[PDB]
C-alpha cells in the first residue's frame, strides 16, 4: 500500500463570514448616560461653589476686621 | 536652590525610562517582546542610549547654517523642561501670580524647536517637514486656549493652586464631558508620539527636526519631545482629575496623583500604535471646520453657567 497526503473535511473552516458586530452602545442609550453625566456634573459642581461663598466672605472679612494692619 | 536641580536630573531619567514604555507597552500592543536582553527586563538599555548617542556620535550638518541649528536643541530642552516649574503638584516651585498663562505661553514657545530646525539645513528638503509642522500646530493653538477658558470659568482663576482645591468631591470630567474628550486630541498639538501628531515621525515623509540634526542634537530633541507627552499627561490630571487634596499628609497625594497620570501616560502610546496619520490637509479639517464650532458652542454654554447658578471664585 502506498501512503500519500490525506484529506480532512469535518467543518471546512467556514469561509467568508462577518465577525464584526455592534456591542455595548446602541445609540439612544449612550445619550441618556451622556446628558445624564452632564446633569449630575453641573449640579454637584455648583454646590461646592456655594460652599466656597461661605469661605469667600469670611476670608475678606479678615482685612476689614484688622485695621491696626 | 536645590528644588530645580531635583526636578531636571530625575525628570531626564523619566524621559530616559520612557524609551522602555515606548516599545514595551507599544510592543505588547503589537504582540512583540520589547526590552529583554540588556538588563533583567531591559532596564539597562535606556541609560545605555545616553552613553551611545552623546559620547561617541559626532555629526554636524554639511551646508548648515551659522549660529542657528545648534541653538535649536538648546531651545528644545530649555523651554520644555522649564514647563515643570509652574506645575502645582503637591507644592509648586515659585507659585505663579497666574498659573496656566505661563503653561500656555511656554508651550507655544516650545514649538520653535521644530521651526528653527527648518533653517538648520539651507536645502529645501528639511523645510518641507518644518512647513508641515507649522499648520499641524498653528490651528490647534486656537482651541487649546478656548477649552481652557471654559474649564477656568467653571472653576477658580488662572492659578494652578486653586485647581486642586476645586475638586474635593467629584472630578471635572463629568461636568466637562465633551471638553474632556477634546483634551485627548488638543494635547497632541505639539509634535508628540501619536496617531494625530505632527510632522516628526517618518512613515510617509522624511523625519522633521531629525533629518537635519545629528545624533547629539537629534538625541537632545527626543529628550524634549517625549518630555512634552508627560507634561500634557500631568496637566490633564490637574484640570480634569483630582480625587483628594490633603495638606497635612503629602504622602497620600503623591501616590494617588502618579497613578492617575500613569494611566494617561499609557493612553497616548495606546493612541500611537492603534491609528494611522490624519494627513496634512485633513487634520486642518478635523479642527477649524468641524471641532471649532463645537468648542465655541460649549464656550458659549460655560459663560452662562456661573450666571445661571452661582459659580464665582
Amino acid at each position: 500500500x502506498x501512503x500519500x497526503x490525506x484529506x480532512x473535511x469535518x467543518x471546512x473552516x467556514x469561509x467568508x463570514x462577518x465577525x464584526x458586530x455592534x456591542x455595548x452602545x446602541x445609540g439612544y442609550s449612550m445619550f441618556a448616560v451622556g446628558i445624564g453625566a452632564l446633569l449630575f456634573g453641573y449640579w454637584s459642581m455648583m454646590k461646592w461653589n456655594r460652599e466656597r461663598r461661605r469661605l469667600q466672605i469670611e476670608d475678606f472679612e479678615a482685612r476689614i476686621a484688622l485695621m491696626p494692619l | 536652590m536645590i528644588n530645580i536641580l531635583m526636578l531636571i536630573i530625575p525628570i531626564l531619567l523619566a524621559v530616559a525610562f520612557l524609551t522602555l514604555v515606548e516599545r514595551k507597552v507599544l510592543g505588547y500592543m503589537q504582540l512583540r517582546k520589547g526590552p529583554n536582553v540588556v538588563g533583567p527586563y531591559g532596564l539597562l538599555q535606556p541609560i545605555a542610549d545616553a552613553i551611545k548617542l552623546f559620547i561617541k556620535e559626532p555629526l554636524r550638518p554639511a551646508t548648515s547654517s551659522a549660529s542657528m541649528f545648534i541653538l535649536a536643541p538648546i531651545m528644545a530642552l530649555g523651554l520644555a523642561l522649564t514647563m515643570w516649574i509652574p506645575l502645582p503638584m503637591p507644592y509648586p516651585l515659585i507659585n505663579m501670580n497666574l498659573g496656566v498663562l505661563f503653561m500656555l505661553a511656554m508651550s507655544s514657545l516650545a514649538v520653535y524647536s521644530i521651526l528653527w530646525s527648518g533653517w538648520a539645513s539651507n536645502s529645501k528638503y528639511a523645510l518641507i517637514g518644518a512647513l508641515r509642522a507649522v499648520a499641524q500646530t498653528i490651528s490647534y493653538e486656537v482651541t487649546l486656549a478656548i477649552i481652557l477658558l471654559s474649564v477656568l470659568l467653571m472653576s477658580g482663576s488662572f492659578t494652578l493652586s486653586t485647581l486642586i482645591t476645586t475638586q474635593e468631591q467629584m472630578w471635572l470630567i463629568l461636568p466637562a464631558w465633551p471638553l474632556a474628550m477634546m483634551w485627548f486630541i488638543s494635547t497632541l498639538a505639539e509634535t508628540n508620539r501619536a496617531p494625530f501628531d505632527l510632522t516628526e515621525g517618518e512613515s510617509e515623509l522624511v523625519s522633521g527636526f531629525n533629518v537635519e540634526y545629528a545624533a547629539g542634537p537629534f538625541a537632545l530633541f527626543f529628550m524634549a519631545e517625549y518630555a512634552n507627552i508627560i507634561m500634557m499627561n500631568i496637566f490633564t490630571a490637574i484640570l480634569f482629575l483630582g480625587t483628594s487634596h490633603n495638606p497635612h499628609m503629602p504622602e497620600l497625594y503623591t501616590i494617588n496623583f502618579t497613578i492617575k497620570s500613569l494611566l494617561l501616560t499609557m493612553s497616548f502610546l495606546w493612541i500611537r500604535a492603534s491609528y494611522p496619520r490624519f494627513r496634512y490637509d485633513q487634520l486642518m479639517h478635523l479642527l477649524w471646520k468641524n471641532f471649532l464650532p463645537l468648542t465655541l458652542a460649549l464656550c458659549m454654554w460655560h459663560v452662562s453657567l456661573p450666571i445661571l447658578t452661582s459659580g464665582i471664585p
